[PDB]
C-alpha cells in the first residue's frame, strides 16, 4: 500500500565446474550414463500439505 | 466500457442518484410523472470524449 | 512511467433473546440449586456426626 | 497478442446526438445574465448596470416566505422554525419544483438558479458543468483569488419584485417586496460535443443578441481497429519483411 | 444515442396562432413619407384583416430522443431488481413481494438508466446482470403462446 | 399494446415561453418584513428581466400510441370491404366502382 | 392527498398503465406431466405380468 517495490534489472546464472581430467570425466560420465545407477533424491520434509 | 477513474483523477466528486440533474426542467424528478424543474446545465454524466 | 503505472495499478488493484431459552435456563438453575443445597446439608451433617462421636 | 494503450484523438465521438439536456429544445438558452446598458431618464438617463441582464431566470421551486438569507422552504420544529436553503448544493435543485402538479400550484414566492455574466452563456442543449461538491452542488467557481487560496464558494442573491403593486408598504411609495429570488453564480460551462451552428453576432460575450443560440450536435465518428487487423503487421513490403528461418542454417 | 439532427416542430391547427387584426391603407399619390396614408373603404377597416406580423407559432420537441428514452424505460428500467425502486408515500402496498399488486406500485426513477448511460458502449446494465432476461414483454417465444390461448 | 410509460412533451422555442416581466429589488439594511425591501437603480426596471414563474409551458402527446394508430389506419383500416366505407356528404363520386376516383 | 373524495386537490391525477404480464403454458408443456417424481410415475406394463 505505502512503500515501493523491487525492480529487477539483470539476472545471470553462475555455475562452477570441478576441473577434472578428461580421461576420468569420460569414465565418470560413462558410469553415470548406465541404467543400473542413477541419481535419486527425496524431499526432506516429504509431506503432502493441506 | 470506460468508467471515470475515481482515484487517479482529482476534482472528482461522487454524486449519488437523488442529486444529479441531467436533462433538468424537462423530465420528472425520480418518477415517470410530469415534468418539473428548471432548465440548467447538466452535471452527472462525466465526459469521456473531446 | 512504470512508477506512474504502478501508482495507478496499486489503487486499481484495491438479535433478541427468546423467552423459551431464558425460561428453560432459569428452571435448570433452580433445579441444580435445590440439589446443591441438599448435598450441602448431607456434608454438613457428616462433619457434625463424626465430630460429636469423637467428642 | 500485442498489448498496449491507445488514445483516440479529440475527433472520437461514438454516439450520435447529445448526452446533456438532450430533451431541451435546440436553442433554449440557459438561465443566465448579460451586463448591458439600459435606456432610462426623463430626457436620457442611460445607465450601464445589471440591467435587462438576468433576462432568463426560470424559477421552479417555491417557498413559504423570502428573507434576507434565502427562500425558507418550510417551517420546522419549535427548536428552529426557520429553514433556509443550503446555497451550496440544495439551493434550488433543478429537478424538483412546487408540487409537481400543474393546477393549484400557486405559490407565494418562487426561486431558482442562474449563471453570472462571467460565464459565456451557451444553449441548454449540450451544456455541461462539472460538479464541485459531492452533495450534487453544480459547478461553482471559487471566487477570484490573486495567489492566496480558494475560499468558500461564489454565490450571490438577486430579488425580482412584480412591477405592478398597488399597496404601499405602510405609507411608502408604490413599491413592495413580493418577489422571486435567484441564486446566481459562475460554473465550469463546457459543451463536450455540441457546436454552435447559428451565431447571430460575432463576439461570444453574453448579450441579448447572443441569447439566440442554436447548436446542432457534433457529427458522430467511430474509431477502431480494422477488420482482421489489417495493416497492423507489415505485409508484402521489401523494406521490412520478417523471417521464419531455421536456427541452424539461418 | 439518438440519431437526431433536425428540430421537430409542432404547429397550431389554424396554420398560425397569431390573432392580430389590421385595416387596409391607401397611401395617396404623394411621397411615401409619414402622413400620406388614407385607409380607403376597400378592406376590413375594423376586424377581419388578420395577418401574422411575426413568424409561425411552432414549438419544438426532440422526436428521436423521446422514442429511445421511452423504449429504454419500459424495457430495461421497470425490470430492475426490487431494491432500486421506491414506494410513493400516499400509496399502500400488500405484504408479500411476489404478488402482482406489490410489483405494480413501486416506481423507478427515470434518472436511472437513460439516454446518457454508457453512451457508445455495449455495456449490459450491471444492476440487472443477474436478472432473468426471459421474463419480458419482448420474450417473443412467450407471448406467441400467451396469445395462442386467447386474450 | 403500444409500450409507453414516460410522457413526451413539446416545449416552446424560446425555451420557456414566459410572458411576465419583473423588476429588480434589493432588500436593504433592516428587517425582511414587508417594507424595507426597496428597489435599486442597478438593475433594469421597466422592461426588466422576465422570469418564468412556475415551470415551463408545455404540452404533451402520446408519441408511441400515435405511431401505432397511424400504422393501423394507413394499413388495413383503409383496405376494408366497401360495405364499411361511407361516402362524405358534400362530395360526389363516379357511379362505377372499379375506379381510382 | 390521502383521500379519494372528489375535490380540486384530487383533480391532479397521473396514472401509468399497469406493466404487461402474459400468462400461458410452458413451451412443450414442460410441467403438465409428472416426470422423475417418485410420488407419481407412469407405467407401461403388459397387463399379464404386471
Amino acid at each position: 500500500v505505502d512503500g515501493a517495490s523491487v525492480r529487477f534489472d539483470s539476472v545471470n546464472l553462475y555455475a562452477t565446474f570441478f576441473p577434472m581430467a578428461h580421461n576420468t570425466a569420460s569414465t565418470l560420465e560413462a558410469m553415470l550414463r548406465n541404467d543400473t545407477h542413477d541419481q535419486s533424491f527425496n524431499d526432506y520434509l516429504s509431506a503432502a500439505n493441506m | 466500457r470506460q468508467v471515470v477513474d475515481e482515484i487517479n483523477y482529482k476534482d472528482y466528486k461522487a454524486v449519488t442518484l437523488p442529486f444529479q440533474h441531467n436533462n433538468s426542467g424537462f423530465t420528472g424528478y425520480l418518477a415517470p410523472t410530469m415534468r418539473q424543474g428548471q432548465p440548467y446545465p447538466a452535471n452527472f454524466p462525466y465526459p469521456l470524449i473531446g | 512511467a512504470a512508477a506512474a503505472m504502478t501508482a495507478t495499478r496499486l489503487a486499481s488493484s484495491y438479535s433478541i433473546i427468546a423467552e423459551e431459552k431464558l425460561l428453560a435456563l432459569l428452571a435448570e438453575l433452580e433445579a441444580l440449586s435445590r440439589q446443591l443445597a441438599a448435598l450441602t446439608q448431607q456434608v454438613s451433617e457428616l462433619r457434625e456426626q463424626q465430630q460429636q462421636q469423637n467428642k | 497478442d500485442i498489448r498496449g494503450v491507445l488514445d483516440r484523438g479529440p475527433s472520437f465521438k461514438p454516439y450520435s446526438g447529445t448526452a446533456y439536456n438532450s430533451l431541451a429544445p435546440k436553442g433554449a438558452p440557459n438561465p443566465s445574465q448579460w451586463e448591458t446598458k439600459e435606456k432610462q431618464g426623463t430626457t436620457g438617463g442611460v445607465q450601464q448596470e445589471k440591467d435587462v441582464t438576468k433576462t432568463f431566470g426560470v424559477a421552479a421551486t417555491g417557498g413559504i416566505n423570502i428573507t434576507n438569507q434565502g427562500l425558507l422552504l418550510g417551517t420546522d420544529e419549535t427548536a428552529e422554525n426557520g429553514k433556509k436553503d443550503i446555497y451550496a448544493d440544495k439551493t434550488f435543485q433543478p429537478e424538483p419544483q412546487v408540487g409537481e402538479e400543474n393546477w393549484q400550484e400557486n405559490e407565494a414566492f418562487y426561486g431558482g438558479r442562474a449563471l453570472k455574466k462571467d460565464t459565456k452563456m451557451k444553449p441548454c442543449y449540450g451544456s455541461f458543468a462539472r460538479p464541485t461538491n459531492e452533495k450534487g452542488g453544480q459547478a461553482k467557481f471559487k471566487p477570484v483569488n490573486e495567489g492566496e487560496q480558494p475560499k468558500d464558494l461564489d454565490i450571490d442573491f438577486a430579488y425580482f419584485d412584480v412591477p405592478g403593486g398597488s399597496p404601499p408598504a405602510g405609507g411608502s411609495g408604490e413599491e413592495y417586496k413580493a418577489d422571486i429570488i435567484l441564486y446566481t453564480e459562475n460554473v465550469n460551462l463546457e459543451t463536450p460535443d455540441t457546436h454552435v451552428v447559428y451565431k447571430p453576432g460575432t463576439s461570444d460575450n453574453s448579450s441579448e443578441i447572443n441569447l439566440v443560440q442554436q447548436s446542432m450536435p457534433n457529427r458522430p465518428n467511430y474509431i477502431g481497429f480494422r477488420d482482421n487487423f489489417v495493416g497492423l503487421m507489415y505485409y508484402n513490403s521489401t523494406g521490412n519483411m520478417g523471417v521464419l528461418a531455421g536456427q541452424a542454417s539461418q | 444515442g439518438v440519431e437526431d439532427e433536425l428540430p421537430n416542430y409542432c404547429f397550431p391547427l389554424n396554420g398560425t396562432g397569431t390573432n392580430s387584426t389590421y385595416q387596409g391603407v391607401k397611401i395617396t399619390n404623394g411621397n411615401d413619407g409619414a402622413e400620406e396614408s388614407e385607409w380607403e373603404k376597400d378592406d376590413a377597416i375594423s376586424r377581419q384583416n388578420q395577418i401574422c406580423k411575426g413568424n409561425v407559432y411552432a414549438m419544438e420537441i426532440n422526436l428521436q430522443a423521446n422514442l429511445w428514452k421511452s423504449f429504454l424505460y419500459s424495457n430495461v428500467a421497470l425490470y430492475l431488481p426490487d431494491s432500486y425502486k421506491y414506494t410513493p408515500a400516499n400509496v399502500k402496498l400488500p405484504a408479500n413481494t411476489n404478488t402482482y399488486e406489490y410489483m405494480n406500485g413501486r416506481v423507478v426513477a427515470p434518472s436511472l438508466v437513460d439516454a446518457y448511460i454508457n453512451i457508445g458502449a455495449r455495456w449490459s446494465l450491471d444492476p440487472m446482470d443477474n436478472v432473468n432476461p426471459f421474463n419480458h414483454p419482448r420474450n417473443a417465444g412467450l407471448r406467441y403462446r400467451s396469445m395462442l390461448l386467447g386474450n
